[PDB]
RNA sequence: UAAAUUAUGGUCAAUUGUUAGUAUUCAUAUUAAUUUUUUUAAAUGUUUUAUCAUUUUAUAAAGGUUUAUUUUUGAAAGAUUUUUUGUAUAAAAUUUUAGGAAUAGUUAAUAAUAAUUUAUAAUUUUGAUUAGAUUGUUUUGUUAAUGCUAUUAGAUGGGUGUGGAAAAAUAAAAAAAAUAAUUAAUAUAUAUCAAUAAUAAAUUAAAUUAAUCUAUUAGUCAGAAAUGGAUGCCAGCCGUUGCGGUAAUUUCUAUGCUUUUAAAUAU
């Protein structure tokens, strides 16, 4: 969640939510301090995302091309086949 | 011939799943499981059959 | 309540567990009486040991088992205060005597348990004798010094901040490991110098410099002083 | 032969199995094969002239 | 398949046999090979001897194997509507996937992954992925577009062959255009004053009368969409000098001045002596034709009060880079053609200079 | 029309395996990643104090079981099992022993009261 | 946006989400339990099954003595094993070109495995979270930064393509004397 | 014949082998290292790398055959006391040694990387190691102890007593009385040397 | 097997019946003497069913509502149902 | 044999390796994290992966689609698993030639353990077992002495008809105390009597 | 592990090594029918229900399965199943709608044999070429109007004798003689 | 209209009831189930926000449906200075009742038509519509086997129509926009329909952490196992032929004796 702590604005309100999210400069301070922490661990996070991302087309180039050569060499074949069967037909 | 060539639970027994992809297009399913109404009680068909008894094809 | 019904977690070191009634109704039917030849004192030509280990007020206290009852192979759960490093337990005889089974802190005993022997490390009268007197005292230090620099085994000592008494490791304190093993934290040696209560503090003082100093702390500190011929591959990103 | 279906005895199931036997199903040939009787007889006195548009 | 009670997916593959605590037959301590043999184990049924599914039961010949080897060709036709949908698909998929988040690389992924579905990758494609592929300044991945298409037998119209005549020349490779030329663009002509100018759509396009549909066998009524039918019509419009005058950099760009001298020449003698063939009206696959909007509800020129915004309506900001003001090469007279064909050389000149 | 019960009671023998008894190496967790306990703060004193600030929650309610703790060592060197021992609710003791590892985390139980 | 919203089983956005790496098992006795890695929407139904777009493994979460090697006096072998089976082409798939997103628990255990690091959760509690100051970091950058093109082409081999020709397999590539 | 369809031109691939591609190498998809023993990944690491890269299987064996000679010069002579009730037994030694050679020749273990190790972490001294087998079936006969367990027969009654890894007790079954020396077990003996 | 002695359990293997009467029957000759039958009643779907069965059981103290079981055949005709304990 | 067929004894194995660690940005901070109580074990699975028709070309070395596996230490290192892991991860295979030395055979007399072979315990002391017929037991280490070509494999590939076999049935229905030909037993007696045994 | 016996059972949890994780439904329930009417006074017309009825579709004994393989399949190679259809024209009182009745095929594995149903379409036919009595072939399309998928792809042969009966000023062919069957005995005399 | 061999290959189909002249899948058998037994669930307070408001949080209430249920990206994923695209709502197959008749805001063309547009309309005996029963097309049991016999559950119209999509009025066990927490898997005594517990059911003892439990039935003519005592076509037994007529190895009772030991009995 969002953390309300107890020193943020207080709202002086009987209609509605008893403590509004402003916060004390300190607070404002130290949470740019923390996230600055976890902006340290997002960045490895993608990029290891986009390095994953080129791994993965890569591969499937070399693996699906490969595959287009057997599977054109295997349909080249039976088509040969069948125009053969077509003659003796 | 036996019951546990009955049981399909086994993977063994059952015609793999690529095939519906082979019929359809790889990656083809990723957007029928987002779908509005999707399990209760029907899911998108999914078809696998062995490619050899393929009636549109042979 | 239900969950009363459910049987406890059997680790690796242990057989069989006889919770069922199945389990439980063959040995019900064996009865045990002790004769010349089953009484456990008249064989400490072997097991004497083992006869010095029982707690003799004690298992006669709780159990109303005396001890020219006890059998050799006998299968009660009694007590015994172990005659090398002092710590009570509860097992039986049988088990003493069919195979080895005793304190199951002296099972940790030598520094790993794969190889009983094989260290070739000093003990800890001679490697760190400074620890020998802040071992609590039962009166077995001189046991507990005979230990293996190296070894496992779970010790209790007298803080040096507040004079109480906390467990730790004997190798967890000197901070030295068998080749081959795993590697303990790179502080550990720190760390467990005191309670796990009296710990932080001390071991908060070098950060605080560090960031008096810089104005800034990154635990990184440390792998950079490191870095202030690597043989390596051909790449092919060419 | 679960003793629930059609009729208490058994025999009865293999007479409403008759009715989906694959050799035996309706066609142009065979027909109304589940009620013959009701239409029985039933056009004898309804006299039609046949369609003729050609002499 | 997952975490219902009885869930059947986690013991689909194979795993060692587990003993952390007690299982019910105390599998801690137990050595368990009878327990193993004729209860863990699957048995064909109840009482059986335990049926075996490990490596030795299957024959040796599994791994006699090529790969891909055991697939047939498959023939999935489709209707036409559904062609039209599929190959737009994969087109602006070519173009681009994503919007910062496209890799060069990736306008060849899609195209290899349409072959793999079994679609005919047509002309509109390969020209697409090579121009897309260029002008990410990536060369070899457009050669390997272009060693796809020979691979699968597609004959390169035209326009296609121009496409990789631009990537040989920006690559300076004069080893592939010869191979492309002498392969494809042999028997490409001029237009003279016998000839008809744009030739007419003379494809029939593909039926079947009831004795063929009823009597061929079903690989002989298979249409899929093939390139090499229309490759006649989609030539029709006479681009030949285009080809010549690519073709006459490439010689240049490679440095032998015989062969340039050639082709050079011919088109220059033709430009000069033959009349101006007629311009081919904008593909409606490679650029859309434009779709009729109101621009009224469009963010103003001054939407934001800091600067000014250009908008769908009109370009305030002026152009960031100047454009020559010319209409497509393919729209100039002959004299003109030839006037930009000196233009183009000179730019390779500069280009090979620049390397 | 089966009155009579299964034919066979299939059991299988208990014989211990020499190589299941065969010593395990051992390391400790607390070795690896050594333990320890934060000081009190001025923020928070006590263990009762940290109870009372720990307390938001209407049904979280911690501050009543401020005599189960004897003191400020025994609250982190409580987990959950133990925990429950004392006889502790359920959803009190989580919130307890989050709040305990959250104030371990560097985090203070320093939040608004929800009461209200 | 929901009227009465299932106040329980709360998320973010609608559903179904973007699609997260979760482990989830039925729940049994302790003695007997294992998770599932599974590659599932945001939004779950009743049935784990009706969003599930892979099965990416099981985790046994027990610590195992090992019977099926040899026993080794090594000493670091004879520590329990923990199994768990990983597909990872579907992963990096997932993750990498899919863009997930991904809960914890599956984080450590990647982690564990060397396809991820560390996660944010994992915390000695020994070490603080560190400090900041812009003008000693800018400091230690200016003191190291590496040249301009050494970097984008760092960049370039790392996000976009690897795979490049040397002028080697060029030369071999291009075509010979009757067609060249 | 010619009615229906014009002829697919992909089937020339058939009968021209020119147009049978393949545009990548094997591992250029980035998987090139994946054979450790390919002389491409003995180019690429260079021969330092590959001992860094298999220091581990070298220790792994030198780890085998120093417990093996523990065990060797522990329980050489077979028959003493080593121990507050236990004592010598060659057949602890016996059965590790069955564990090495299972690690090594066993088809269900089969980890066969252990013996392409022996020519350098093999120590000089255990070459001879069925000599040594041989020397100890000698030490195993000795008077004072039972023929069978090698326990002492003035201090233990039955074979196995207080011995972890002894064969003859199991566990709901019975104890065995010390078996006597004579021709039986010396030849029995004579035969295991044989 | 004889399924349609059994309607009245109605696909369940034990009932629930409240007493009415005990009267007696004369089984098929050649077996003479006065077989007891009680007649009893039970609901279902809102349904109020008189069932009427063999008392083969022993009565105590007096009490109401017995457990209905279908056995063979017995000597008397027409009655299907057996009287397991009452309760 | 020997001579002639030297490459039917394997003397050579994929070696066991050390894998490099991807490097941790968040620095000594995680480091603690991948480095615990355990081995973790991980092999991969997937639609190439894990079938046994393809078994050894998946563990084949040569192939590079070939299944990955690998294995955290404790201390936090990683390495390529031990061939034995390797076929771990297979459904177990049942290896025995009986051409020319009898591979040992489950269900026999001294194999099985006592519940399965009669229904009663029977103590498995080392001496004279009257139902076993044998008169006494040394108990050298099974395969130690024996040479090593001799030990083939086992078969367990059939049904163990004392103790379980298929399709049930009782032998004689009348009179009613014949059962099944598994359930061969002695009668319990009246109520037990427990004699005190050490004597 | 549905194939251990009831006595060899341990744990419910789990399967110890392999094979199919099995949930037993339980097929011999003794499930009965309840009669609520009486045999004389039963609320329907055209059929009476005194006994269980069997439920499910090809779940249905004895099993009856579509079958793809069959003339339609055999001469095309469909897209989608169905989406090609060969048939006869029944019919025009429709402008631009042709009644078209189709014959597809069904499997009964249990006595290893097949069967030929039939089912009427609506096809558009804009421009009307379609006399009653063509052979036609079908295509499955956008939907055209309630009950209008279908549309004609091709005649593959035309009425000659029909067409030229139409010219003629006469009905494509004589309507039928009798209607649908009656229970009625109809008495009409000339 | 000829044999075949470079020899066991391409990896296991195998059926167990003691009946009573004969004809016909039908009592008493095994396996699977219900009879049958608290070892796997769980308590209320969802949460931010700019304040009487506005952002986030989309399929377990019932009704009874057999020619039936079908769909997008504009939300999030999502990368980026502004515009950008096209593909979707449609269908085909499989559909139950012992004895069988008509159904209906209704078809198709026109078109952003017509409570009275135009027409020789549409559904049905190749079984309709009403009406009964019933939660539909990878799940079970038996079996040597084409079969027979199960499979839950979840989509119930509109009426200021919000939202990308109505799935929108208790009944989680989905972390829900700052790392709440991971030393966690334990949840006390509730429920719904599930989830098979007599787990070495009897002699040498548990390489524990000692926690839950004190645990028994049947037969005794035929067919393993009998004698006294009553009773006298009675009382009663009955899976079945049948037994009971002062001598009942078939009832009742007492005592023994029999069993191949998760029980008899009922469905
Ligand atoms: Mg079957
Ligand atoms: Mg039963
Ligand atoms: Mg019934
Ligand atoms: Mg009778
Ligand atoms: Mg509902
Ligand atoms: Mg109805
Ligand atoms: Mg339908
Ligand atoms: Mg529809
Ligand atoms: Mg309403
Ligand atoms: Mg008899
Ligand atoms: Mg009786
Ligand atoms: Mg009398
Ligand atoms: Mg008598
Ligand atoms: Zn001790
Ligand atoms: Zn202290
Ligand atoms: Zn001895």
């Amino acid at each position: 969640r969002q953390i309300r702590p107890y020193y943020n604005l207080p709202s002086k309100s009987e209609h509605g939510r008893k403590m509004t999210g402003f916060l004390t400069p300190y607070r404002h301070w130290m949470w740019k301090q923390n996230e600055l922490w976890r902006n340290v661990h997002e960045a490895q996070f993608e990029h290891l995302r986009r390095v994953y991302k080129r791994q993965w087309l890569e591969s499937f180039r070399v693996n699906a091309d490969e595959y287009i050569y057997k599977y054109n060499i295997t349909k080249a074949a039976q088509l040969a086949q069948w125009e053969c069967e077509m003659k003796e037909q | 011939s036996f019951k546990y060539a009955t049981k399909l639970q086994h993977d063994e027994m059952r015609q793999p799943y690529y095939i519906h992809e082979k019929r359809y297009g790889i990656f083809s399913n990723e957007r029928n499981i987002a779908k509005a109404r999707r399990g209760l009680p029907f899911i998108t068909p999914l078809y696998t059959k062995h490619m050899n008894l393929w009636d549109t094809d042979t | 309540s239900r969950w009363s019904s459910v049987w406890p977690n059997m680790r690796y070191g242990s057989m069989f567990l006889s919770y069922s009634v199945g389990r439980k109704l063959p040995m019900k039917g064996v009865n045990w009486v002790t004769r010349d030849s089953n009484r456990l004192l008249n064989f400490s030509n072997r097991y004497s040991a083992v006869i010095s280990d029982i707690d003799v007020k004690r298992t006669e206290e709780e159990l109303n088992v005396a001890l020219s009852d006890i059998r050799w192979n006998d299968h009660r759960r009694i007590y015994w205060k172990c005659s090398f490093c002092g710590s009570s337990y509860r097992k039986n005889v049988s088990v003493r005597t069919k195979y080895h089974a005793g304190c199951n802190f002296c099972k940790k005993k030598y520094p790993s348990e794969v190889r009983g022997e094989q260290h070739g490390s000093p003990p800890v009268s001679q490697a760190a004798p400074e620890l020998t007197e802040q071992l609590v005292d039962n009166g077995k230090r001189d046991n507990l010094a005979t230990l293996a620099v190296t070894s496992k085994f779970y010790a209790e000592w007298t803080c040096r901040g507040c004079g109480g008494s906390y467990r730790s490791t004997i190798r967890s304190r000197t901070g030295q490991v068998e080749a081959g093993q795993c590697t303990l934290h790179p502080d550990i040696v720190a760390w467990s110098a005191y309670c796990p209560s009296c710990s932080w503090r001390p071991n908060m003082v070098p950060i605080a410099e560090e960031v008096s100093r810089s104005g800034q702390f990154l635990g990184l500190e440390r792998s950079m002083e490191e870095l202030g011929p690597i043989p390596r591959r051909k790449r092919l990103a060419c | 032969i679960a003793h629930w279906y059609c009729g208490h005895k058994f025999r009865h199931r293999f007479m409403r199995d008759k009715r989906f036997h694959p050799s035996l199903q309706a066609s142009h040939d065979a027909r109304n094969r589940f009620s013959k009787r009701r239409h029985f007889k039933t056009n004898r006195w309804n006299y039609q002239q046949a369609y003729r548009d050609m002499p | 398949k997952v975490d219902s009670f009885h869930a059947n997916t986690q013991y689909q593959h194979a795993w060692p046999l587990l003993s952390h605590d007690d299982l019910g037959n105390s599998d801690q301590s137990n050595n368990t090979k009878n327990i193993m043999y004729s209860m863990y184990m699957p048995k064909r049924n109840k009482g059986t001897a335990p049926w075996f599914r490990g490596a030795d039961t299957y024959s040796v010949k599994y791994c006699e194997q090529g790969r891909y080897e055991y697939q047939r060709y498959l023939m999935i036709n489709r209707f036409p509507s559904e062609y039209k949908k599929h190959f737009l698909s994969f087109l602006s998929n070519i173009r681009m996937s994503s919007g910062s988040a496209t890799i060069p690389q990736e306008a060849l992924h899609w195209l290899l992954r349409m072959i793999v579905d079994n679609f005919n990758p047509q002309h509109v494609h390969y020209i697409a992925a090579m121009k897309t592929l260029q002008s990410a300044g990536e060369l070899d991945m457009a050669r390997d577009v272009w060693k796809i298409m020979e691979r699968q037998q597609t004959w390169p119209c035209t326009a296609t062959i121009c496409a990789y005549l631009d990537v040989c020349v920006e690559a300076g490779e004069k080893t592939w255009a010869m191979e492309a030329w002498n392969r494809y663009c042999t028997e490409l002509k001029f237009l003279e004053p016998g000839e008809v100018d744009p030739k007419p759509i003379s494809r029939v396009p593909f039926s079947l009368t009831r004795e063929e549909l009823l009597y061929l066998p079903k690989w002989k009524k298979h249409f899929d969409h093939d390139p090499n039918l229309d490759v006649m019509d989609l030539n029709r419009f006479n681009r030949t000098r285009e080809v010549y005058l690519r073709m006459a950099q490439v010689m240049l760009a490679g440095g032998e001045r015989n062969a340039f001298q050639h082709f050079f020449t011919k088109l220059e003698e033709a430009m000069l002596n033959k009349p101006t063939p007629v311009p081919e009206p904008p593909n409606p696959h490679l650029v859309r034709r434009p779709r009729w909007a109101p621009y009224e509800h469009c963010k103003s020129v001054h939407h934001s009060p800091w600067r000014l915004q250009n908008n769908g309506r009109a370009l305030a900001l002026g152009p960031p880079v100047t454009i020559e003001d010319e209409m497509q090469s393919r729209f100039f007279s002959n004299d003109q053609f030839l006037v930009h064909s000196v233009k183009e050389v000179l730019r390779i000149v500069l280009q090979e200079h620049k390397r | 029309d089966q009155t009579y019960g299964p034919h066979k009671s299939y059991k299988y023998t208990y014989m211990p395996d020499p190589r299941k008894l065969a010593p395990i190496e051992t390391t400790q967790r607390s070795e690896i990643v050594p333990q320890s306990i934060r000081p009190p703060t001025s923020y928070v004193p006590n263990h009762e104090t940290f109870l009372e600030r720990a307390d938001i929650h209407r049904l979280r309610p911690t501050s009543d079981f401020k005599a189960s703790f004897k003191d400020w060592n025994d609250l982190f060197t409580c987990d959950k099992r133990q925990l429950r021992v004392r006889g502790i609710p359920r959803m009190t003791r989580d919130a307890i022993r989050t709040a305990v590892q959250a104030f371990q985390n560097g985090n203070p139980p320093e939040r608004f009261d929800t009461k209200e | 946006a929901r009227a009465v919203i299932k106040r329980r089983s709360p998320q973010l956005w609608g559903a179904p989400g973007a699609p997260i790496i979760r482990m989830r098992g039925h729940h049994v006795v302790w003695k007997f339990q294992s998770y599932d890695l599974v590659v599932e929407h945001t939004h779950k139904r009743r049935n784990s099954d009706i969003r599930l777009l892979h099965y990416l493994g099981k985790h046994c979460p027990h610590p195992q003595k090992s019977l099926w090697s040899p026993d080794t006096p090594v000493a670091q072998d004879r520590h329990l094993f923990m199994l768990t089976t990983v597909d990872i082409d579907a992963f990096k798939y997932w993750f990498g070109v899919k863009r997930c997103r991904l809960s914890m628990k599956p984080w450590a255990l990647l982690a564990k495995a060397g396809l991820l690091p560390p996660s944010l959760t994992q915390n000695s509690k020994i070490m603080p979270k560190p400090l900041f100051d812009k003008e000693s970091l800018m400091r230690y950058y200016l003191a190291n930064r590496k040249d301009e093109d050494v970097m984008a082409r760092e960049k370039y081999l790392n996000y976009e393509n690897s795979m490049v020709k040397t002028e080697e397999e060029r030369a071999a590539e291009r075509p010979v004397a009757p067609y060249l | 014949l010619y009615k229906g369809i014009p002829r697919p031109a992909i089937t020339n691939l058939h009968y021209e082998p020119a147009w049978r591609y393949t545009l990548y190498q094997a591992g250029a998809h980035g998987a090139q290292l994946s054979n450790p023993r390919s002389p491409f990944t003995a180019k690429v690491l260079g021969d330092e790398l590959m001992q860094v890269r298999d220091i581990k299987s070298v220790e792994h064996c030198k780890a085998w055959f120093d417990r093996l000679q523990y065990l060797i010069n522990l329980h050489y002579e077979a028959v003493g006391d080593i121990g507050e009730f236990k004592s010598r037994h060659t057949r602890h030694v016996h059965e590790f040694f069955v564990a090495f050679h299972d690690a090594l020749s066993s088809l269900d273990f089969r980890d066969t990387y252990l013996f392409d190790q022996f020519k350098a972490v093999r120590p000089p001294e255990l070459s001879d190691l069925f000599g040594i087998f041989l020397e100890m079936e000698a030490n195993y006969v000795h008077e004072d102890y039972c023929p069978r367990c090698s326990l002492p027969y003035s201090t233990t009654r039955y074979c196995g007593e207080g011995d972890v890894d002894t064969p003859f007790r199991k566990h709901r079954g019975r104890w065995a009385p010390h078996q006597k020396w004579g021709r039986e077990w010396y030849d029995v003996v004579a035969r295991r040397a044989e | 097997l004889f399924f349609l002695r059994m309607w009245f359990l109605y696909g369940c293997c034990l009932r629930f019946v409240l007493f009415v009467l005990c009267y007696y029957m004369s089984p098929r000759l050649p077996s003479s003497g006065n077989r007891r039958v009680l007649y009893a009643v039970f609901y279902l779907y809102n349904f109020v069913w008189m069932l009427r069965c063999f008392f083969c059981c022993f009565i105590g103290l007096v009490m109401s509502l017995f457990i209905i079981e279908g056995g063979g055949f017995v000597d008397l005709p027409g009655v299907k149902y057996y009287t397991r304990i009452v309760s | 044999y020997r001579r002639m067929f030297p490459e039917m004894i394997g003397r050579t194995g994929e070696p066991v390796q050390q894998y490099g660690q991807m490097p941790i940005w968040a620095g000594p901070h995680r480091q603690h994290a991948n480095k615990s109580e355990h081995n973790w074990m991980f092999a991969e699975i997937g639609v190439n992966v894990g079938h046994e028709a393809l078994k050894k070309l998946e563990l084949d070395p040569t192939n590079e689609k070939r299944r990955r596996f690998v294995i955290r230490q404790p201390d936090g290192t990683l390495r390529s698993a031990k061939m034995s892991e390797m076929r771990a991860w297979y459904w177990k295979e049942e290896w025995a030639d009986f051409r020319f030395w009898a591979p040992q055979m489950e269900w026999g007399i001294e194999n099985t353990p006592s519940q399965e072979q009669y229904q009663e315990h029977v103590p498995d002391t080392t001496d004279a077992d009257f139902r076993k017929q044998r008169r006494i037991q040394s108990r050298p280490v099974k395969w130690f002495y024996e040479s090593h070509y001799t030990r083939t494999g086992s078969f367990a590939g059939f049904q163990p008809l004392r103790f379980m076999q298929r399709r049930t049935e009782r032998e004689v229905r009348w009179p009613d105390v014949i059962n099944a030909a598994v359930q061969i037993q002695k009668r319990k007696p009246a109520a037990y009597i427990f004699k005190a045994i050490p004597e | 592990p549905w194939w251990n016996f009831q006595t060899e059972h341990r744990q419910r949890c789990v399967l110890m090594y392999g094979g199919a994780r099995t949930k037993n439904t339980h097929n011999a329930n003794h499930r009965v029918f309840i009669k609520k009417y009486k045999r004389n006074a039963f609320p329907n017309r055209t059929r009476h229900h005194w006994a269980v009825s069997m439920t499910g579709v090809l779940s249905q004994r004895p099993r009856r399965m579509p079958w793809p393989y069959d003339l339609t399949s055999l001469i095309f190679n469909q897209p989608r199943q169905g989406s090609d259809k060969i048939g006869y024209v029944v019919g025009t009182s429709m402008l631009k709608t042709a009644v078209v009745a189709t014959n597809h095929m069904v499997y009964y594995p249990k006595f290893n044999q097949r069967v030929s149903r039939t089912k009427r379409f609506f096809a558009h036919d804009e421009d009307l070429a379609c006399v009653e009595g063509d052979l036609v072939h079908i295509k499955q399309c956008r939907k055209i109007s309630k009950y209008k998928h279908y549309y004609v792809f091709s005649i593959l042969e035309p009425n000659v004798e029909g067409r030229e009966r139409l010219k003629l000023g006469l009905k494509a062919v004589p309507p039928p003689l009798f209607g649908y069957p009656v229970s009625r005995r109809i008495v009409k005399l000339n």
